[PDB]
């Protein structure tokens, strides 16, 4: 139901220092 | 983890260390998928040609880490195994084929800021996600190179096309395994290495915004080698496997 | 390398 949902970031609607990176190669 | 950098607070909170009570040492990595059920590396548990297989009671379970070595005091929560599931065709003779384990806690684990469980794939995150090019993170406490970290480390890697993983070793490679990282030509580096085996391959999803364990760390040849890629176990194809022992053991 | 756990667990 919530995996995968940090609770320090995607919570939080946080963004951490480096998943954009990831967000960019899914292209 | 070679190359990569200090994991942020939080930021894999589903990280697990398998931790040695005796000698007390780190064995491996591996990942919280719910508040009962741990998923790593088989060959974390049972490898004969280093003579290592280990039981329930050999081992505890660290969550909530950051700090490699301290005891993390009201963050890290410690647990005791009930019981350890191999894959039943995991191939320890020849090359680490369904390299897969499955460890039920004792009790459950509180959920906290510090805790949390990962997603698994379902095949169509899987068919989307998986594709040459596309990156996901390691997260690991080994080594350093081919010392060792002082906290977490993370590593974000492109996955690579499957000729390019078998064309660069000797290995029989299967379908069950993904290899990732950079080219030579790529200039940025980075791998998995030594103690990082059975921690999460991890991708945010686009579609829902929510991480998911797609590979576990495998195999490599040495660490960071020019040439030579990181092997994922692929959890999708054995998520089969993982259902079938949590629905009848569970 | 590593401080000691707790004697519970
Ligand atoms: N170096 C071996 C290996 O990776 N092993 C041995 C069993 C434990 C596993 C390991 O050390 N995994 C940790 C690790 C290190 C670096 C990157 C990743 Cl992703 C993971 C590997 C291998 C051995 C000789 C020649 C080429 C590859 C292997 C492959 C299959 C079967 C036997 C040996
Ligand atoms: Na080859
Ligand atoms: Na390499």
């Amino acid at each position: 139901a919530d995996c995968g949902l940090r609770p320090l970031f995607e919570k939080k609607s946080l963004e951490d220092k480096t998943e954009r990176e990831l967000l960019e190669s899914y292209i | 983890i070679v190359e990569g950098s200090d994991a942020e607070i939080g930021m894999s909170p589903w990280q697990v260390m398998l931790f040695r009570k005796s000698p007390q040492e780190l064995l491996c990595g591996a990942s919280l998928i719910s508040d009962r059920w741990v998923l790593t590396a088989a060959h974390c548990l049972l490898y004969p040609p280093w003579d290592k297989n280990f039981t329930e009671n050999d081992l505890l379970v660290r969550i909530g880490k950051h700090s490699r070595t301290r005891y993390e005091r009201n963050i890290e929560k410690i647990s005791m195994l009930e019981k350890i599931y191999i894959h039943p065709r995991y191939n320890w003779r020849e090359n680490l084929d369904r390299d897969i384990a499955l460890m039920k806690l004792k009790k459950p684990v509180a959920f906290s800021d510090y805790i949390h469980p990962v997603c698994l794939p379902d095949r169509e995150t899987a068919a989307s996600l998986l594709q040459a090019g596309y990156k996901g993170r390691v997260t690991g406490w080994g080594n350093l190179k081919e010392g060792q970290p002082s906290v977490l480390q993370v590593v974000n890697l492109p996955i690579v096309e499957r000729p390019v993983c078998k064309d660069s070793t000797r290995i029989r490679i299967t379908d069950n395994m993904f290899c990732a990282g950079y080219k030579p030509d790529e200039g940025k580096r980075g791998d998995a290495c030594e103690g990082d085996s059975g921690g999460p391959f991890v991708m945010k999803s686009p579609f829902n915004n929510r991480w998911y364990q797609m590979g576990i760390v495998s195999w490599g040849e040495g660490c960071d080698r020019d040439g030579k890629y990181g092997f994922y176990t692929h959890v999708f194809r054995l998520k089969k496997w993982i259902q079938k022992v949590i629905d009848q053991f569970g | 390398d590593f401080e000691e756990i707790p004697e519970e667990y």
